[PDB]
C-alpha cells in the first residue's frame, strides 16, 4: 500500500 | 542530444535550504525521464512544486513525489496512474542517484527517490533514470531530518522547481 523502495530495516 | 536538467529548490518548514539539480537520463530512459521532467515544469497541469519528502532514511534514501495524497499512497503519472517499467538498464551505483519509487512491477507514478548510498539490492525492481548534477550537500542536509522508519523531523518541501536546461 505505501510505495518505495524496501529498507535495509525491513530486510533485517 | 542534450538531456533535461531539472532542479528543486528545497524548503525545510517554509525557510529555503538549497537547490538540487538533476541530469535526467533521456536518451536512455526516455519514457521515465520525460514524465519526470513535465511533473518538474508542471506543463501538464500538476506536479512536483510543493510537495514534500515524506519519507526520508538516513543512510539509504530521500523519497517524495506524493503530490496528491503526501504519504506514499498517492502521486499519477503524465501517462496515467500508473506506467509500467521501462528498463532497468542503469544501476543504483552510489550517492546521488535518481530511482523510481513504486509499489512492485510496473507501478510507476511520481513517487521518486534520491540514493545516498549504492543500493544494489534494488536493482532490476526500480528505474534508474538520472542522477544529482549540483547539491549533494543539500541532499546530505536533508538526510539529518529522517529516521529509521523515515519520517521526517522537519516538514520538507519543493518550494520551487523547473528546467534549466
Amino acid at each position: 500500500v505505501h510505495a518505495g523502495p524496501i529498507a535495509p530495516g525491513q530486510l533485517r | 542530444m542534450v538531456n533535461p536538467t531539472v532542479f528543486f529548490d528545497i524548503a525545510v518548514d517554509g525557510e529555503p535550504l538549497g537547490r538540487v539539480s538533476f541530469e535526467l537520463f533521456a536518451d536512455k530512459v526516455p519514457k521515465t525521464a520525460e514524465n519526470f521532467r513535465a511533473l518538474s515544469t508542471g506543463e501538464k497541469g500538476f506536479g512536483y512544486k510543493g510537495s514534500c519528502f515524506h519519507r526520508i532514511i538516513p543512510g539509504f534514501m530521500c523519497q517524495g513525489g506524493d503530490f496528491t495524497r503526501h504519504n506514499g499512497t498517492g502521486g499519477k503519472s503524465i501517462y496515467g496512474e500508473k506506467f509500467e517499467d521501462e528498463n532497468f538498464i542503469l544501476k543504483h551505483t552510489g550517492p546521488g542517484i535518481l530511482s523510481m519509487a513504486n509499489a512492485g512491477p510496473n507501478t510507476n507514478g511520481s513517487q521518486f527517490f534520491i540514493c545516498t548510498a549504492k543500493t544494489e539490492w534494488l536493482d532490476g525492481k526500480h528505474v534508474v533514470f538520472g542522477k544529482v548534477k549540483e547539491g549533494m550537500n543539500i541532499v546530505e542536509a536533508m538526510e539529518r531530518f529522517g529516521s529509521r522508519n523515515g519520517k521526517t523531523s522537519k516538514k520538507i518541501t519543493i518550494a520551487d522547481c523547473g528546467q534549466l536546461e
